[PDB]
């Protein structure tokens, strides 16, 4: 690595190709961390994480017995050795906890003093990062497996969120207005996300095969109806169009935001244009996934080619974006994996599993 | 010296013995002591052990796995580097792999990993944070009652 | 001699005994002093149980000492 | 104010401190009229072993108020 | 109640008891924490355990949560410090004060019964040999208590 350093400090290569070289690398070499640790609070298992997108330092974690843990990431000791202690916490002695499993826990963009959570107690609370208060609180008529704040819209503050019945809700954390709805969905919705690029391009995905991309903007139906075979097999739009063979469980825009990754039971991943929803035949292998809800997985970001970080039964998968290849298989884990979420940053990996541990991955050397 | 390691593990596991016969296995200790490749290469007749179909031949196995671990440090590295496998071959956590017969010995063989677990958990959780986890999975996710 | 027994209810009764006195009198003093049986005190001096086969002069016990009484419980 | 040190025997040391000192000054003061010196004292008022760092005022400490006084024989 | 509490504090710094001492942690008067010295002629000889009491909204008629906070070897308290007394989950008495449940506490470090232990690895202990509790437990008390 010193031609690295040696070519950057002489003005050859830009300093932006050591810096996604070595992020590349760490990446790479990632491996899970005796020298680190995570303090076990949750009673059950760990279903979401979201590490806070400004300054990487906290994170949140909802776990599957209503309590939402804040952990703290910063080596705050002067050992090599530590543990992320957890700084405040949801616990069930809250008068406002979640009553069941909290399965989506997401940090206000832009606006670190406020999160937000949902659960099947059919209820979505803006939480209030300082005093730890319910700020509003949303009631459906159905579960919420899972929901998404714009991590880029300055202008709206819409919050989708996929309940179990087949039309997708958009709550707004500004004056309350959970009226607007975006219909078409046939099933239960069990993932969803806004485009990271578009202010205004939220993708959803169901229980019956299909991902969908809405223009909450417009009110007539959805933009796009992602198709396997790309038209192929063309058909018209009332029982075609299906981008799995079984439910389809989870989305994840790259970071540009130019492609939609979905994984979905059938046991494939398929790494979908997001302008037109045109599959790009993206092999991937076989991924192996039997979740009955939101299976949450993250892109790498900051790295010379995107890595995709996919909860693999009770193993993290790592596979790059753009050419399908198996990069390795993180294994620490004694159950299925429910949530991994990447820590820009430093190229680190934090996944809670069903066994109540939130194991954080780091490079070696 | 493999063949007289081999020979005397398998005496002390094929026997059935309800207690580990005292002498036989004092050799055991020595010649396990005398070096380390052949301290585990009596792990990996342990492990090959442990695979097989009786509950018996597991329990001599996992009883001489549990000497080894209060008696030897690298013996407690090298088992937690694959504790994954080891709770599976002695706890029967996976539906998929359950315990051979007799029911018995079986039995014996839970209530004496769980115990012995607990112990290991007591003494070298903080030495290796790995059998930590595995002592939380059990507890927790496995819901195995210690109390038992 | 006489010695001090702090009783449930907030309150101190001074208790009039010897030596040589037996456990058990001494809770059968408890019991005409307040009144709980016999069988629920649990004498606690220094944090022992004072056994009730046995006599003050076991437990290394004088004159202005203290004995706290409390309810009869058991190990789980 | 008056802090009154009563040790494991029940016997109440009576001890007097302004209300600003240091705890050593409290072991030390104890020091004087007991004879254990500060170092193998472990103060423990209403459950918290006091630092020996922090001022009387830190944890309310007020006349009459008892502590505990616990040896630790090794005491460095 | 806090005014039950409020009495139990004030009787507490008043007459204390002997070898016990337990006093709010901040503000909130319904989370004590306590501190139990081991009993003299005992393996806690010297010892400083520290317990972590939480009191119940109801606190006269539904005991308070008490549980170590300095993990203490014995059959009927667990390593995570939760004890397992009878008159702190069936038989609670309003009658019965902190004053008294930590001296009970006190009593019973010394008074242990391995027969329907919360921990039977040590209770078989216990109840086999007590030649070498006495020593595991005085390590324990050394290397926590002190």
């Amino acid at each position: 690595m010193l031609g690295f350093l040696s070519a950057r400090q002489t003005g050859l290569e830009d300093p932006l190709r050591l810096r996604r070289a070595e992020s590349t690398r760490r990446v790479l070499g990632l491996e899970l961390n005796k020298d680190r640790d995570v303090e076990r609070i949750h009673g059950g298992g760990i279903n979401t994480l979201d590490i806070e997108p400004v300054e990487g330092r906290y994170m949140l974690s909802g776990g599957s017995d209503g309590v939402i843990v804040l952990y703290d990431l910063e080596n705050s000791s002067r050992q090599s050795y530590y543990t992320c202690k957890a700084v405040c916490s949801i616990g069930r002695d809250h008068p406002d906890v979640h009553r069941y499993s909290v399965e989506t826990v997401q940090w206000y963009p832009h606006d670190t003093g406020m999160f937000t959570s949902s659960s099947f107690d059919k209820t979505l609370k803006v939480w209030d990062t300082n005093t730890l208060q319910t700020a509003d609180v949303f009631n459906f008529e159905e579960t919420v497996y899972s929901h998404h704040m714009s991590p880029v819209s300055t202008k709206h503050c819409l919050v989708a969120v996929g309940t179990r019945g087949p039309k997708v809700q958009l709550c707004d954390l500004k004056s309350g207005s959970c009226s607007h709805i975006l219909q078409g969905h046939r099933q239960e919705i069990l993932a969803v996300s806004w485009s990271p690029r578009y202010d205004y391009i939220l993708a959803t995905a169901s229980a019956d095969s299909r991902v969908k991309l809405w223009d909450v903007r417009r009110a007539s139906g959805c933009l796009i109806t992602l198709d396997q075979h790309n038209g192929k097999k063309s058909q018209a739009v009332e029982s075609a169009n299906t981008a799995h063979n079984g439910k389809v469980n989870g989305l994840c825009f790259t970071s540009d935001g130019l492609h939609l990754l979905t994984v979905g039971t059938d046991n494939r991943m398929r790494l979908w244009n997001s302008s037109n929803g045109e599959n790009t035949l993206v092999n991937y292998g076989k991924v192996c996934n039997n979740s009955k809800k939101g299976l949450k997985f993250t892109v790498s970001c900051g790295c010379s080619s995107e890595f995709v970080f996919v909860p693999y039964g009770s193993t993290i998968a790592v596979y790059t974006v753009y050419s399908g290849e198996q990069i390795t298989m993180l294994k620490g884990h004694y159950k299925t994996v429910d949530c991994c979420v990447f820590q820009s940053n430093f190229q680190e990996l934090y996944s809670g599993s069903r066994d109540c541990n939130i194991l954080a991955w780091v490079p070696s050397l | 010296m493999d063949q007289k390691l081999s020979k005397l593990v398998e005496e002390l596991t094929t026997s059935g013995e309800p207690r580990l016969n005292p002498e036989k296995m004092k050799e055991l200790k020595k010649i396990c002591k005398s070096s380390e490749e052949q301290l585990s290469r009596a792990y990996r007749l342990l492990i090959a052990q442990l695979t097989q179909e009786h509950a018996e031949i597991r329990l001599s196995a996992f009883q001489i796995v549990e000497e080894l671990f209060v008696r030897s440090h690298q013996f407690r590295m090298l088992v937690v580097s694959n504790f994954q496998e080891f709770l599976e071959l002695t706890l029967g956590t996976d539906p998929a792999q359950p315990l051979p017969p007799p029911r018995e010995a079986a039995q014996r063989l839970r209530q004496a990993t769980t115990r012995a677990v607990e112990g290991w958990n007591e003494k070298f959780g903080e030495a290796y944070k790995k059998l930590a986890l595995g002592y939380h999975f059990l507890r927790h996710n496995k819901k195995v009652d210690f109390q038992d | 001699m006489q010695i001090f027994v702090k009783t449930l209810t907030g309150k101190t009764i001074t208790l009039e005994v010897e030596p040589s006195d037996t456990i058990e009198n001494v809770k059968a003093k408890i019991q005409d002093k307040e009144g709980i049986p016999p069988d629920q005190q649990r004498l606690i001096f220094a944090g022992k149980q004072l056994e009730d086969g046995r006599t003050l002069s076991d437990y290394n016990i004088q004159k202005e000492s203290t004995l706290h009484l409390v309810l009869r419980l058991r190990g789980g | 104010m008056l802090i009154k040190v009563k040790t494991l025997t029940g016997k109440e040391i009576e001890i007097d401190i302004e209300p600003t000192d240091k705890v050593e000054r409290i072991k030390e003061r104890v020091e004087e009229k007991e004879g254990i010196p500060p170092q193998q004292q472990r103060l423990i008022y209403s459950g918290k072993q006091m630092n020996d760092e922090k001022t009387a005022a830190d944890y309310k400490i007020l006349g009459g108020s008892v502590l505990h006084l616990v040896l630790a024989l090794r005491g460095g | 109640a806090l005014k039950r509490i409020h009495k139990e504090l004030n009787d507490l710094a008043r007459d204390p008891p002997a070898q016990c001492s337990a006093g709010p942690v901040g503000d909130d008067m319904f989370h004590w924490q306590a501190t139990i010295m081991g009993p003299n002629d005992s393996p806690y000889q010297g010892g400083v355990f520290f317990l972590t009491i939480h009191f119940p909204t109801d606190y006269p008629f539904k005991p308070p949560k008490v549980a170590f906070t300095t993990r203490i070897y014995h059959p009927n308290i667990n390593s995570n410090g939760s004890i397992c007394l009878d008159i702190l989950r069936s038989q609670w008495s309003p009658a019965l004060t902190i004053s008294k449940v930590l001296l009970s506490i006190c009593s019973l470090l010394c008074d242990p019964n391995p027969d329907d232990p919360l921990v039977p690895e040590i209770a078989r202990i216990y109840k086999t040999d007590r030649e070498k509790y006495n020593r595991i437990a005085r390590e324990w008390t050394q290397k926590y208590a002190m």
